[PDB]
């Protein structure tokens, strides 16, 4: 967790280890008081609310991927089907 | 209405009609369900039915 606006990450492989990978993902924020375009993932950090059900997970659990995705309740009518619907 | 299915609450009522309408023309089909419903003067004519 770093402290400034700017970081630098380097990745020195030699010759005999190019197969060697990984996919970090930054993530911008402020200290919280939270204001309006915040989100505040209870972890000291404000993000913005584009991050908020973004589909990828961007705090440390996901507060930002959480109540998304609660499509209406169904049952036996949208069981009417090409397999249950003809009988 | 928890012990069974929605499937099965339908089921049952579709059979309910179902049953009901066959055996309404079961019997109309069926010459041993016309009788007479006047047993005590002898016959008139007046064989009839029940359902
Ligand atoms: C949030 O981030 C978007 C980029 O996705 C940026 O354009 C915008 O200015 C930020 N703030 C608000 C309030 O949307």
């Amino acid at each position: 967790m770093l402290k400034t606006g700017v970081g630098v990450i380097r990745m020195w492989a030699d010759e005999g280890s190019r197969l060697s990978r990984f996919r970090m993902l930054f993530t911008s924020f402020v200290e919280p008081p939270c204001t309006s375009s915040t989100f505040f993932c209870h972890s000291n950090m404000c993000i913005n609310n584009s991050l908020v059900c973004n589909g990828v997970q961007n705090c440390a659990y996901p507060w930002d991927e959480n109540h998304c995705k609660e499509k209406k309740k169904a049952g036996l009518f949208e069981q009417i089907t090409k397999t249950h619907g003809t009988i | 209405l928890n012990p069974l299915s929605p499937d099965i609450w339908m089921y049952v009522l579709l059979a309910c009609l179902g049953v009901s309408c066959v055996l309404f023309v079961i019997a109309r089909f069926s010459p041993y369900e016309w009788y007479n419903p006047h047993p005590c003067n002898p016959d008139s004519d007046v064989v009839e039915n029940n359902f």
